[PDB]
């Protein structure tokens, strides 16, 4: 589903996100 | 310092984090997100993060405070270098193709549930040459929409 490629894209972009902290 | 259309995709980032939109994020917020992710962070690890980044040290983040944190760490991210990067991360063997086991491997990592016919439809529906799997380019245009 495509919801599931979206939501693996943003997953990956937060985990970049948190380990800016 | 920092351009509008990075200063908006940060904000939109931050929103991400905040989820009751009260513009502060907290380490229940952090460790939330943390969590979605498949990570498995301690109360410890949650405190020292948050005082990483809070300048004023009363204990929660800001979107001033994480606006330079990303200024620090990441002053050049576009939704175009995000997708180039999480193309590189998720095509592990590197040969420029995410492969069926590829993808699951990612999802894994990314604490995502994953069943064989679900990998097995996410590739098809991505893979535009029918090669059998994922190049950038039908990478791309899976994920330009949000
Ligand atoms: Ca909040
Ligand atoms: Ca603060
Ligand atoms: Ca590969
Ligand atoms: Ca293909």
């Amino acid at each position: 589903k495509k919801a599931v490629w979206h939501k693996l894209l943003s997953k990956q972009r937060k985990r970049a996100v948190v380990a800016c902290f | 310092q920092l351009t509008e259309e990075q200063i908006a995709e940060f904000k939109e980032a931050f929103s991400l984090f905040d989820k009751d939109g009260d513009g502060t994020i907290t380490t229940k917020e952090l460790g939330t997100v943390m969590r979605s992710l498949g990570q498995n962070p301690t109360e410890a690890e949650l405190q020292d993060m948050i005082n990483e980044v809070d300048a004023d040290g009363n204990g929660t983040i800001d979107f001033p405070e994480f606006l330079t944190m990303m200024a620090r760490k990441m002053k050049d991210t576009d939704s175009e270098e995000e997708i180039r990067e999480a193309f590189r991360v998720f095509d592990k063997d590197g040969n420029g193709y995410i492969s069926v086991a590829e993808l699951r491997h990612v999802m894994t990592n990314l604490g995502e549930k994953l069943t064989d016919e679900e990998v097995d439809e996410m590739i098809r529906e991505a893979d535009i040459d029918g090669d059998g799997q994922v190049n950038y380019e039908e990478f791309v245009q899976m994920m330009t929409a949000k």
